């Protein structure tokens, strides 16, 4: 399960429009130092 | 702790409620500013449409004018002329420039903000008749949608954008429907509809190499897509997915450049590959009513709806603009690897190898 | 022509989600709110009557006036007649503050009105202590700040330090002159408040001070009128003024309406469907009209909203103003208040009146029925009027006062909370207008309600203010109002346009506020928004599911409750809804459901896998709006499973 929404979270990491990348990529950083 | 972000949706959607309800809509409004200019704008398109109607009817004579030649920083990839504001919009791998015909100058100059790797394949007018959009399909899947591209008082705006799929990428809007068709090395052929935001029909496509091109008929369910492999594929979108193919005729083996449709009832599917042969087709027949074969080597074509000029290419700078009957009207010596016709007036864009941009006109 | 195609076309991503930003509007600040309640205690009737005595200061003419408190006491004898008056005047009193702590003092000593004050403010040190003062009987006070009291023995008037006077008194205190020079008081009083002021170095504005007369004039000394002309205006307004009607040019206009007739009016003063009812009830609206319209916004709050009684001595001092106007007498405040004397609702007053006591003949001699009158119906004319051509930002309308004294009744209620409603929709600064008149309190009230005719008035007008000042969301809590609105959320009979706005008053009233969600969950508000899950408007679809993700937030036993009803399920039918506001809102409400786990039992483990992956299809979504609550829910995915993501987050790397 956790796979499937990290691979998600990839998408969203990779967007088009730049505020959901933006957002997206912060709360994958704020993943990453814990 | 602080990493937690809020939305300001649920805040957003309250402001519903501060904007009045009981009164009439700005729209509605019969003797309002923005109507009396959208109608303004369809009162010159009306007559656009008209003059336009008038040169048909006169025929169309050699074209050899060059009306202006300026030269972009980028390589131009695809091209598009507005309907009716003369506004071309000569995009670039990393940039969108903005030229006029006019007065001639550089008018806006974007960032796709794609990457390197990726590129711009398709491109189109979502709104031309009026408040006019530019949809920006990147070859990898983004899709995005951009306003206010050739404003004085105003910048670049996205709109809305989203990874699309997931040849590179093609679309076929259709201003009626409110659906679009993205559609590229894929299997399959998605319709997302841009009023639910959501993709409605995944139409698979049934074939090994990559959907080149992709067009369709309005009025009707008639998805023409050009393959790599040579075959044309066309599908009803009516019927049920599986059902949804209706014939599946092959004359070629290449990448199929421009298989491109007409706007009239009598549909002629104008498919020319890389072998430079073209093989018109019908709907409801299997096979070609015609069939001419131009130049050897073929780099890019371009076509009009309204009339019926096959604007070839040529690795030796020559510019053959034939008839689909197969008549020689015009030769053009300048890899030329964007033409573009207007929808209405016999304006051709050019586009070689250099990064110069042509317009022609017949006088 | 080919201009009907370009007209039937739609316009692709033209709608507010596009044009407008996805932002939150800034809320002001709401400094409606009032600051405190004061509470009137105790009262200090001082009376200097000296009945009997004439005062040597003023040579009285032979009939001079008489009354006193609507009293002759030549009438009673002397000893009765002091005594009456100031039981009656309590009575006029206790019209107003009919709870307070009456304490006469009738002809008092030094030491006796030392005694009296100091008690009274021992009673209510901290609270407003009222000092009511009557000085007809004894000489004009000095140029050196003093007052005339009379010795034990009734034989010498004793001069009194207004400094004193003041030293007795605490800081929460109004002063009411009725003498000759009052004037003089008001400037030594404000000489003595300065004075201790300079001592404070090495109790102003918190004094009130009421006075019948500027220092250079002199009272009246008209037989018709009372010798009480001041007191009897503050605490008998409707008295003198259908008296002072009758004295005016006008009355020529009206004939056969004497004073006679005046005596004789039927009613009372509470009843307002009686003619005496109905001039109070105008009255009183006028009056608060009149000091809206003129005075600044934090000097009306001041005086006619922070307590009740001192709001009537300033709706009746106006009154005042205008009757001793006529008589070369000017009355004084200690707030300086600009002269409205001559405002154009004076005129409106005359008319009420005129139509009022023009059917007194036929009510006293032929006994027909009072028929009201069409002043407050006119005025709820005039105010639709106004928001015919009210969407500039004009002069504000002169009449929003008087809607509000007309929600008191319910014969004009339909009305005016429809007008109202129509109000607030012109924009936010109205509804901030409408705060800091004072509606707040009495829509609230209409609450306690049933009649369901109500039910769709309310609901807008609740909508548009609670889109503004979202903290009244713990008033409604504290009055149970929640209910009242969760039965409209659950009558199908409603129209779906209030039902919208029903469901957005709940989402707010839930927003954030842990006591309002136990209140909610305790009134069953899942299964009621799942009942409504599935209506054909999507304005509904959207806010329901806000609020349901709400009322969840950081609170498992609405949680178990959701499981109960199973609504992660029911929910999962609006991720593939069209409209993308929906899908939104569905998105945030499965991100709030995950977000509480607070470490449950086993099956909330589950669940929350179930809904990642129903969550987890809705990536290939074209809103990127949409897409961005998705991450926005999955954060709250994330908060959870901190320790099972960083060992997924770290294998890749």
């Amino acid at each position: 399960v956790y796979t499937q929404i990290w691979r998600v979270l990839l998408h969203l990491a990779a967007d088009p429009y730049p505020e959901v990348s933006d957002v997206a990529m912060k709360v994958l950083n704020s993943i990453a130092y814990k | 702790i602080s990493a937690t972000v809020q939305t300001g949706f649920c805040d957003w959607s309250a402001r519903y409620f501060a904007q009045p309800v009981m009164k009439i809509p700005e729209e509605h409004d019969l003797e309002s500013q923005i109507r009396k200019e959208r109608e303004w704008r369809f009162l010159r398109n009306s007559r656009v449409r008209r003059q336009a109607q008038q040169v048909i009817q006169k025929g169309i004579t050699r074209l050899d004018d060059q009306i202006f030649l300026n030269r972009n920083p980028g390589v131009p990839s695809v091209v598009k002329f507005h309907p009716f504001t003369p506004c071309i919009a000569v995009a670039d791998k990393d940039s969108i420039c903005f030229w006029d015909w006019e007065k001639g100058e550089k008018l806006d100059y974007f960032h796709n903000g794609n990457p390197r790797y990726t590129r711009v394949t398709a491109m189109e007018y979502l709104n031309g008749q009026d408040c006019s959009l530019l949809l920006t399909a990147t070859d990898d899947g983004a899709i995005r949608v951009w306003k206010n591209f050739a404003d004085l008082e105003k910048n670049p705006e996205m709109v809305t954008a989203w990874q699309g799929l997931s040849a590179g990428m093609v679309v076929d809007w259709e201003q009626e429907t409110g659906l679009l068709m993205s559609s590229g090395d894929v299997r399959i052929v998605r319709i997302w509809d841009t009023d639910r935001e959501m993709k409605v029909q995944d139409i698979p496509t049934g074939a090994d190499s990559c959907v080149t091109s992709l067009s369709c008929d309005s009025h009707r369910s008639l998805i023409v897509a050009g393959l790599g492999d040579g075959s044309i594929r066309v599908y009803d979108r009516r019927m049920a997915l599986s059902e949804c193919r209706v014939m599946t005729y092959r004359e070629h083996t290449a990448w199929v450049v421009k298989a491109s449709l007409q706007k009239r009832p009598d549909g002629h599917i104008v498919s020319v590959s890389v072998n430079g042969d073209v093989r018109i087709f019908d709907p409801r027949m299997p096979e070609s009513v015609n069939v001419l074969q131009i130049v050897k080597g073929l780099t890019a074509l371009d076509i009009h709806p309204q009339a019926d000029l096959i604007a070839c290419g040529s690795v030796n700078q020559f510019t053959a603009i034939y008839n689909s009957s197969g008549e020689l009207i015009n030769n053009i010596k300048y890899a030329i690897s964007c033409l573009a016709f207007h929808p209405h007036w016999p304006h051709l864009a050019v586009g070689s190898n250099d990064y110069y941009i042509s317009v022609y006109s017949v006088e | 022509e080919a201009d009907l195609t370009d007209w039937n076309l739609p316009l692709a991503f033209m709608k507010k989600r596009h044009c407008e930003k996805i932002e939150g509007s800034k809320s002001l600040a709401q400094s409606w709110r009032m600051k405190d309640r004061m509470k009137t205690v105790s009262v200090a009737l001082v009376l200097c009557l000296n009945v009997g005595v004439d005062p040597p200061d003023v040579v009285k003419t032979t009939p001079c006036a008489r009354l006193e408190c609507w009293i002759d006491p030549l009438s009673m004898g002397p000893q009765k007649a002091l005594e009456t008056i100031g039981a009656n005047l309590q009575k006029q009193y206790e019209n107003w503050q009919p709870r307070a702590r009456y304490k006469q003092s009738l002809d008092p000593t030094v030491d006796e009105v030392k005694k009296l004050c100091t008690s009274l403010r021992r009673n209510a040190k901290e609270e407003r202590v009222l000092f009511h003062y009557n000085g007809h009987g004894v000489p004009r006070p000095t140029v050196n700040g003093e007052v005339w009291v009379f010795n034990k023995n009734y034989t010498q008037y004793i001069p009194l330090s207004i400094y004193d006077l003041q030293t007795w008194m605490g800081s929460p205190s109004i002063f009411v002159y009725d003498c000759s020079n009052a004037g003089l008081i008001v400037k030594s009083f404000k000489q003595f408040a300065l004075q201790r002021e300079q001592e404070l170095e090495v109790s102003m504005k918190n004094c009130i001070q009421l006075a019948a007369c500027e220092a250079t004039e002199l009272l009246p000394m008209i037989p018709d009128l009372p010798a009480d002309l001041f007191t009897s205006c503050l605490t008998t307004p409707i008295k003198i003024a259908l008296r002072w009607f009758c004295m005016q040019k006008c009355v020529s206009l009206v004939p056969g309406v004497t004073l006679d007739l005046i005596e004789k009016i039927p009613g009372r003063l509470n009843d307002r469907r009686t003619p005496l009812g109905e001039l109070n009830w105008i009255f009183t609206a006028i009056t608060d009209t009149i000091a809206w319209n003129v005075l600044p916004r934090d000097l009306f709050q001041k005086l006619f909203r922070q307590d009740l009684l001192v709001a009537s001595l300033f709706r009746n001092f106006l009154l005042a103003e205008r009757i001793m106007r006529s008589y070369n007498c000017t009355p004084v405040s200690s707030p300086r208040l600009p002269p409205t004397y001559m405002h154009a609702m004076w005129q409106a007053w005359d008319l009420a009146v005129d139509i009022c006591l023009s059917q007194l003949p036929t009510i006293i001699e032929e006994g027909t029925a009072f028929r009201h009158s069409p002043f407050f119906a006119e005025q709820l004319t005039a105010f639709q009027v106004w928001l015919t051509m009210g969407v500039e930002n004009r002069n504000p309308p002169e009449q929003l006062p008087i809607v509000l004294q007309v929600l008191l009744s319910q014969v004009h209620r339909l009305r005016a909370l429809d007008l109202l409603g129509r109000f607030l929709d012109l924009g936010p600064w109205a509804v901030s207008l409408a705060l800091s008149v004072g509606i707040f309190p009495y829509v609230l009230k209409l609450l306690q309600s049933s009649a369901r005719e109500l039910r769709p008035l309310l609901v807008f007008i609740w909508a548009k203010i609670l889109a503004v000042d979202s903290s009244c969301q713990a008033d409604l809590v504290k009055d149970n109002g929640h209910k009242y609105f969760l039965s409209v959320l659950a009558d199908p009979y409603m129209p779906a346009e209030h039902r919208t706005m029903t469901a957005f008053i709940l989402a707010v009233i839930v927003n954030s506020y842990h006591t309002g969600q136990e209140a909610c969950l305790q009134g069953n508000l899942i299964a009621i928004c799942l009942e409504q899950l599935n209506d054909p408007h999507p304005l509904l679809r959207q806010w329901v599911a806000i609020c349901l993700g709400r009322i969840w937030q950081n609170f498992d036993s609405a949680r178990w409750c959701g499981v109960r009803d199973s609504a992660h399920e029911k929910l999962y039918s609006l991720l593939s809804d069209p409209i993308p506001e929906v899908r939104c809102a569905a998105v945030f409400a499965l991100g709030t459901f995950v977000g509480n786990s607070a470490e449950r039992t086993d099956h909330s483990t589950t669940i929350d896998h179930n809904v990642a992956m129903m969550l987890a299809q809705l990536v290939s979504d074209g809103s990127p709006m949409v897409r961005k609550e998705l991450v926005v829910a999955l954060s709250h995915l994330v908060v959870q499973y901190e320790s099972n993501f960083c060992t997924v987050a770290l294998q890749f790397i």
